[PDB]
């Protein structure tokens, strides 16, 4: 199955508890540190040994994180380990942020341009995107010399291409016919 | 990656975040998780025997037939 | 509170609802913008329900809102349904305006109790020689017409509709389940032109329709017949093809996550038939006389669907491709066909002995098939030669020109009484017609017509 | 035979319009000469178009 | 021949081009296996929508799961790879439609393959649709002449009927259906020929025969050869059906031939097994009946009210129709097999071709004993309807007595005359390929046999007598043949005119 | 960039590559430090591809580096391939050193388009009397070869290889699909001893090679034939056994875990046959004609493999054990052999009447031979006795001396034109040669040679 | 007809070389509604060098 | 003059699957040294049955009569 199909129940349970107790910020840090720690090459190896029991894998991961996990977050790691799903931690953190972003009415937007775009232009783009998405947009600008001009915006599955590269492809498709 | 087992439900997982303790629910009781074609999957019911009678809300009765690790198919 | 579509695969749709507002099984749901109706079939857990669409799923997408109606699919019932055509959801499809019902009934109901069952053996004359002889029908009973493709299930059912409507004055219900759309149009205009339409309720879910419609249309037609039965009336229920209801369940079973049983059928095959078949019954309040056409896949009578259907019927009529290939119509097999009414205490010793005598001769002729194919009739004993000659006359005398079949041959239809049926076969068995040529018995209504045909 | 002759000609006319003429997609070289001033106009155009 | 002001059209393309940015809904390919693709993303994709991939390749969405989309590739899948982009098109599976398709050869998606340039179609329509309901249909009562004596006399076909052509391999199934298309060139009926799983060389020979006989300008050819993707072979019948429905819905008449529905079923079984769906009898899918029944239900005759409603009043007082001639191949002549039995349960009758007849020199090969038309008796023209009643019974008497020809010189007068007549009608029913007969020509052959004018003609000369009699009426009675050909009417004046001509023929030629 | 082996299960190997460097379907991969080649079959996701090894996997381990070649399996093409033996990958399997190719082509491509079809149906003159008269071959056609062993199958292939090269300036390719190593070696020496080896390219996919090798050898031989076709030639492609190509597909499909179809064959059975057979056609530049030996499982012509193969064959040549016993060569049955081009619209009325005339006489002689055997020669009339004499002359005139059979027959080989063939049989049927003895027609090129032989 | 077009093909193939520049410049000013003044100075080298 | 290689009914299926290859290897010793040898495999059907068992327990995909895709190659 897709890792997203298996991490949905755990991400939803952690989000409902964090929301009901007003701990939304705390759990973003706990899940983020568990995700990062579970992917380091010595922890990645310890979480695959055949002689360790589920409780020892959970305890080892709890001791490494230490103070970056409250009592509820420790009960959650013990639950994920007992159900044999510690490989889902990076995906659980990713899905928890999606639920939190839609709760706070915010959207993460990726932007690529031919040349560096100034703060005035970034805010001008953000204003329009916020109006159509009816969400607080957070832009992540980046450079791509492949484009000969313009910008390409992407927010989830929505893709708006204003780059002259895309315009040159449309011109080609209309003349090759 | 194994498919999502019948007890890997957001409510069951959230219940364990608040309290890991299994004894917080009597071994004599459980909760319906799924209802398909005459088959009900229950979470809990730890002291059930093979063939034992289950009382459901309303006067309906069922019988345990699959005593699995996380659920009981009746 | 509304839910949202989370998955779409063919005719099956998964919808997520709040944990405190999950719809019940068989509850009807509606997609907000498209108005498509869905029937809940399973509760998967975590607020998700699995449902079957009662229409086309082309153009639907994930994330669409769905409303729960609080009840099962409900259809109009009573006098307002007579002379009108309806779809699976109970909508009018005859362009004659809205239906004027006083009440609506849910299509899912429990079968009448053991204490409500009605006992009865009153003989029903069909006017068809082979049926009236070896498999007689009874008022308020169930009849099944078993047969492969092209053998005659519809032609025989249309002749039975024509002949039974002569002595029946009550209401009728016809359910078109997974059959030709043209056959529905032909029957509708025939009744409209004959002025018989105001006594019949019509329900249609033909081959063009999606799996959800073909899976529930049989329940919609039966729900209308149950209203008339419970009003204390005697009603006729005709089902165009009961096998299509089972097949629609097979098309959807894998999508519902069920493991396949023998030859790919749904594991619930027998239960799906039992839940439908027990509702089609006569009770102490009123009676339902029913005739059902039963399709046989690849001519194999041992197939799980036909095999599971025999146990639900009072009279079994089996049609055969071999008999139809010899030009003998209606094409009923007298050795495979049977009825519970074929009892000395119900039909009397004369009819019973005549039917038994016909089956004995045909069974003995069947055993001689390979001997006759290799060496011919001349090597048989004088007793076997006499029996073969009578068997060949009996096979031909079982043939009959039907009124609905007049379009295929120009030959006038014939109606034969039970008295004339018993007299003809008894005379052939006793040897009163040993001098007539066997071609004199082919396509003749009564034994007198065989005597006249022999003079040509 | 005359219909087949017209089909040959239109295949040549289309092959010329596709091999040559459509070579104008090299307008990227003209467009390669763009700079930050022109980029600002394209960002304003993109912003006005969501 | 090539002016520079014509190749300058590129300026018109650049002037018409719109370079404004537009929002697209996208995804990324995750896996690729045997023509099936898994995609991540595409949240706005609809069930049955066309998905666009690089290099001009298309896919169809069939599995909308919570976390991914499963799509079947509509062509060559070997060029697709993990990480490639996928885009929603906002369009349900569609094909071009209209008169611009007449005389063209196209793939299952409507792209031209004949090399004659683009198709200037002004409209498109959905490939998957539910056929019109009970109240919108009309009874079949208009004829469709195939041009064959045996078929038009014993198994008549009407406008809006579904007539199955069934038999073993290499016995004239394609010949009978292509000759039926060739005979429609002057009838006003437009034709569609769908080739499923056929060899490219066979398809090319059928197109050559359509133009050699002048029928190509009235026919649309849809091709999905033996090497094309199973997705296109499974979809080709629905594309052809959609192109044929264009005429039906507008108050016109059309004819469609599905050269092999049994090859369409084999293509659908492949996709279903690759998707791991549980198989049934002969390993076919549970929905194999729904595959053909949904296709063949569209072939129909629609009432004037349906045409008036569909055209928003532009077409009034005209019915529309789509006639279908599906073809099925049976192994070793077995009619009891699963797929043949399913299509017999869907169609309005069938023409059975017999291998023993075909190998015995009776090339038409129509098995009259089992072949039948459920709705053609009401559609047959008056002259052929009145003369054909004795033809069917004479062949039955022949089948029962045919083996006795080696000893029939020593039988009773009645049996001898029944056999002698059955032999003459059997010899008369033979006909060559690409040689169709008009109502008047078929009427002479049927009249000569039904009225007993062949009793003094030897079996070896019945064919020579027929060609001589038709040639004679074409010069001595041209006005009578022209009268019969108008509408196939049969009054006392026409009956008297035919016997007078045959008697003068027998007495002088 | 290179990938790493992540899993090995028998012949199936899974390789992991960087996300931006995943190889395409059918792309050839090379294991570092070993001669093992892998062909990509499926892309599983996460940069992992599933492949089939083109050799033994013994000694391979997880973590070995794998290099992508950037294209499908590429084989040597042109004149350099003639007289050499090669494997599935185009490597020489004889000890005659490296192939001197100037060009290499990938084994996977689309069939010639609808517009590339040559068009008019043209015959391929073989120079063999029985084949050219009773079962003519069309250019670009597929011929099914039937019969047992020890009946002349190799000698017929060698004669066809000689005639296309010497009389039509063409070339031949032999594809040994599931070839027996003993027989492959014997055949190579028989062609060398018969001087035909320099006129044919040999590709062997031996029985002891993995399923992927046996499956792809047909495409390797076909790719070599496509190069010769594009040089403006008419080519012969021989496939040792088309049944083994079908089985290799079933084996590979089972290794890849696909759900099996009816009778256990791969779900892709009809498509795999179509991909191979559609490339063998006549194009505007030249043509590839194919002779394929066919095996029928359990003698059942309705089995999915024979039934799928017969849809593509244009002719059928049946070799007979009984005809070989009479000393008549080639031992081809004139009554069991068939051809789709044996039609008056394709070959003209004169050729058709002559061929049908020969078949009618031979068919009637078969019947008369049973009468002579049971009742004696005195039962036959003077017309029957004359027909028996003509049948014996026709039967002997079908025999012919081959240039590759000079060792067995002693006499010099003969190439007979279609014109000479039709004229000879037409003259015997018309009775123009009824005065000559039957022994004058045995082992002679044309009717002229029979007239001259009768004077000795 | 095939020989007649071979002759002409050669003439027109050279005539087209005078138009590809104007087509490409029309394409460049289509992509963005600016720089039509600047394009005229680089045109002389660019037309050939494309 | 004979070498006898035995893999009895009670021995592990791996040994029964390998026995023909072991016996063939002992016979090939003479072939490669310019000598003649004769080998008898008393039941190739029993070797196939042993290989089918190993394949099904290793969870490899089954074909006709439940044999693995490589039974011809064996
Ligand atoms: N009426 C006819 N008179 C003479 N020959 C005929 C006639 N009808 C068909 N044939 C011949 O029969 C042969 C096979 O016909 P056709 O190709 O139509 O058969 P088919 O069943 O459709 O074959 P296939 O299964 O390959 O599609 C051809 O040689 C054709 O010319
Ligand atoms: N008496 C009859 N005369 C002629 N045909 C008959 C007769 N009885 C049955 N048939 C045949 O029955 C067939 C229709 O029945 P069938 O196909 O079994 O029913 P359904 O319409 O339910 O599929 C037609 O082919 C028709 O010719
Ligand atoms: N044309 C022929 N003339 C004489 N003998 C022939 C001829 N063709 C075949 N034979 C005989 O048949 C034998 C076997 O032929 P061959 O082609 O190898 O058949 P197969 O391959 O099936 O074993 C030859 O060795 C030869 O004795
Ligand atoms: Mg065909």
């Amino acid at each position: 199955a897709e890792l997203t199909t298996l991490a949905r129940p755990y991400a939803k349970a952690a989000f409902e508890y964090a929301q009901a107790h007003q701990q939304l910020a705390d759990w973003s840090a706990a899940l983020g540190v568990l995700a990062a720690v579970s992917q380091d090459d010595t922890v990645r190896q310890l979480l695959k040994e055949p002689q360790l029991t589920s409780s020892a894998k959970a305890q080892s991961l709890i001791d490494v994180c230490g103070d970056k996990l409250n009592a509820p977050a420790q009960n959650f790691v013990r639950t994920v380990a007992e159900n044999k799903r510690l490989e889902l931690l990076p995906t659980i953190a990713e899905m928890y942020e999606q639920l939190k972003a839609e709760q706070e009415k915010s959207v993460e937007v990726e932007v690529t341009s031919a040349f560096t775009l100034s703060k005035e232009q970034q805010d001008k783009l953000a204003k329009a995107l916020s109006a159509r998405l009816s969400r607080e947009v957070r832009l992540h600008a980046s450079e791509d010399a492949s484009l000969i001009g313009g910008v390409i915006i992407r927010a989830g599955d929505l893709v708006i291409d204003g780059s002259v590269r895309g315009k040159l492809a449309k011109l080609a498709e209309a003349l090759k016919s | 990656m194994q498919q999502l087992n019948p007890s890997e439900i957001s409510e069951i997982i959230k219940g364990r975040i608040e309290k890991l303790d299994v004894a917080s629910q009597a071994r004599n009781e459980g909760t319906i998780v799924s209802v398909s074609d005459g088959i009900v999957r229950i979470y809990g019911l730890a002291d059930v025997m093979y063939g034992e009678m289950i009382e459901f809300p309303g006067g309906v009765y069922g019988m345990a037939l699959n005593l699995e690790q996380d659920s009981v198919g009746a | 509170s509304s839910g949202r579509i989370v998955q779409i695969i063919g005719a099956v749709i998964d919808v997520e609802f709040p944990r405190d507002a999950v719809p019940s099984i068989y509850e009807a749901l509606k997609v907000q913008g498209v108005e498509t109706t869905l029937e809940v079939q399973q509760q998967l857990g975590d607020g998700v329900v699995r449902s079957i669409a009662m229409g086309s799923t082309e153009g639907l997408k994930r994330g669409l809102n769905v409303d729960s109606t609080g009840a099962a699919i409900s259809v109009p019932v009573g006098k307002a349904t007579l002379g009108r055509i309806m779809d699976v959801l109970g909508n009018p499809i005859d362009e004659a305006g809205p239906i004027g019902e006083e009440e609506r009934w849910g299509i899912h109901r429990e079968a009448p109790s053991y204490a409500d069952q009605a006992g009865g053996n009153e003989l029903l004359e069909t006017g068809i020689k082979v049926i009236d002889l070896v498999c007689p029908f009874a008022k308020g009973g169930k009849v099944g017409l078993f047969g492969g493709a092209g053998v005659g299930k519809t032609v025989n059912m249309m002749e039975l509709i024509r002949n039974i409507a002569i002595e029946h004055s009550g209401y009728s219900v016809f359910a078109g389940v997974g059959e030709r759309t043209r056959e529905g149009n032909d029957f509708y205009h025939e009744m409209k032109d004959s002025n018989v339409l105001d006594k019949v309720a019509l329900v249609y879910g033909q081959m063009n329709e999606p799996p959800g419609n073909r899976l529930r249309v049989a329940l919609t037609g039966l729900t209308m017949a149950e209203k008339f039965r419970d009003e204390g009336r005697d009603v006729l229920l005709f089902i165009d093809n009961i096998y299509r209801y089972t097949l629609a369940g097979t098309e959807v079973s894998a999508l519902l996550g069920r493991m396949p049983s023998a030859v790919g059928y749904q594991p619930t095959l027998a239960e799906e038939m039992g839940v439908l078949q027990e509702r089609i019954t006569s009770t102490k309040k009123g009676s339902i006389t029913s005739i059902q056409a039963v399709y046989v896949p690849a001519d194999d009578l041992t197939d799980p669907s036909p095999a599971t259907t025999f146990a639900h019927l009072d009279a079994t009529v089996v049609l055969s491709r071999d008999i139809a290939s010899l030009g003998i119509y209606p094409a009923v097999d007298p050795l495979d066909s049977t009825s519970r009414q074929l009892d000395p205490l119900v039909i009397g010793q004369d009819h019973y002995d005549t039917a038994r005598g016909v089956q004995y001769v045909l069974q003995r002729y069947k055993e001689l098939k390979d001997i006759i194919a290799i060496l011919g009739m001349d090597e048989l004993s004088e007793a076997d030669k006499l029996l073969v000659a009578r068997a060949r006359k009996i096979q031909r005398f079982l043939s009959q020109p039907f009124f609905v079949a007049e379009v295929f041959t120009g030959s006038p239809g014939k109606y034969v009484s039970l008295k004339d049926t018993i007299a003809g076969f008894k005379g052939i068995l006793n040897g009163d017609y040993d001098h007539l040529p066997e071609q004199a018995f082919y396509m003749v209504g009564g034994i007198e017509e065989a005597v006249e045909k022999a003079k040509k | 035979a005359q219909a087949e002759i017209e089909q040959e000609l239109n295949s040549v006319k289309d092959a010329l319009r596709a091999q040559v003429g459509a070579l104008a997609v090299t307008g990227a070289e003209k467009i390669l000469g763009a700079s930050i001033d022109a980029n600002a106009h394209e960002q304003l155009v993109s912003k006005l178009a969501a | 021949l090539n002016p520079s002001e014509i190749s300058e059209i590129i300026k018109g393309r650049i002037e018409k081009l719109d370079v404004a940015s537009q929002a697209r809904n996208e995804g990324t390919i995750v896996s690729v296996s045997d023509g099936i693709v898994r995609i991540y993303g595409l949240a706005d994709v609809m069930y049955g929508e066309m998905i666009e991939f690089p290099g001009g390749v298309y896919g169809m969405a069939l599995n909308l799961e919570q976390d991914s989309v499963g799509a079947v590739v509509l062509g060559e899948y070997q060029g697709l790879a993990e990480g490639m982009n996928a885009k929603c098109t906002g369009r349900i599976l569609e094909v071009p439609v209209g008169p611009e398709l007449l005389g063209r050869v196209v793939d299952a998606l409507g792209n031209p393959i004949d090399g004659k340039g683009p198709i200037d179609a002004k409209a498109t329509d959905a490939v998957e649709k539910v056929a019109p309901g009970v109240i919108w249909r009309k009874s079949v009562d208009q004829p469709v002449q195939t041009g064959y004596k045996s078929v038009d006399a014993m198994i008549p076909v009407g406008r809006g009927q579904r007539e199955l052509i069934i038999g073993d391999r290499q016995i004239g199934k394609t010949a009978l259906a292509v000759d039926a298309i060739i005979n429609q060139k002057d009838s006003g009926i437009k034709c569609v020929y769908v080739a499923i799983g056929q060899k490219q060389s066979t398809i090319a020979n059928v197109v050559r025969k359509l133009e050699e006989n002048g029928a190509l300008a009235n026919t649309i050819v849809v091709a999905a050869s033996a090497s094309e993707s199973a997705a296109l072979q499974y979809l080709a019948p629905y594309s052809g059906c959609t192109m044929g429905e264009y005429f039906r819905d507008r108050g016109e008449d059309a004819l469609i031939v599905y050269d092999d529905l049994s090859k369409q079923a084999v293509a659908y079984r492949q996709i279903s097994l690759l998707l791991r769906r549980p198989p049934g009898r002969e390993a076919y899918p549970g929905d194999v009946f729904y595959l053909h029944s949904r296709l063949l239900e569209r072939a129909s005759r629609v009432s004037e009210e349906y045409v008036e409603k569909f055209t928003n009043g532009a077409v009034t007082g005209k019915t529309g129709s789509l006639t279908a001639l599906p073809i099925i191949e049976t192994q070793a002549g077995d009619v009891s097999a699963f797929v043949p039995t399913n299509v017999i349960s869907i169609t309005d009758g069938q023409i059975f071709l017999e291998s023993a007849m075909f190998n015995s020199g009776i090339r038409p090969a129509v098995n009259a004993g089992i072949s039948v038309s459920r709705v053609g008796g009401a559609a047959q023209t008056k002259i052929i309807k009145k003369l054909s009643g004795g033809i069917r019974t004479a062949l039955a008497q022949y089948r029962e007595l045919a083996a006795f020809a080696q000893f029939a010189s020593d039988l009773d007068e009645a049996t001898r005359k029944q056999l002698e007549h059955g032999q003459r009608v059997t010899e008369l029913m033979k006909q060559k390929q690409y040689a169709p007969m008009s109502i008047a020509e078929m009427s002479l052959s049927l009249y000569a046999a039904e009225r007993g004018f062949l009793q003094d003609v030897e079996i070896a000369k019945v064919g020579s007598f027929e060609q001589a009699l038709i040639s004679y009426f074409q010069r001595e009675h041209a006005a009578l043949l022209a009268k019969i050909n108008e509408k196939g009417d049969f009054n006392d004046e026409i009956d008297a005119g035919i016997k007078a001509g045959i008697e003068k023929f027998k007495a002088t030629q």
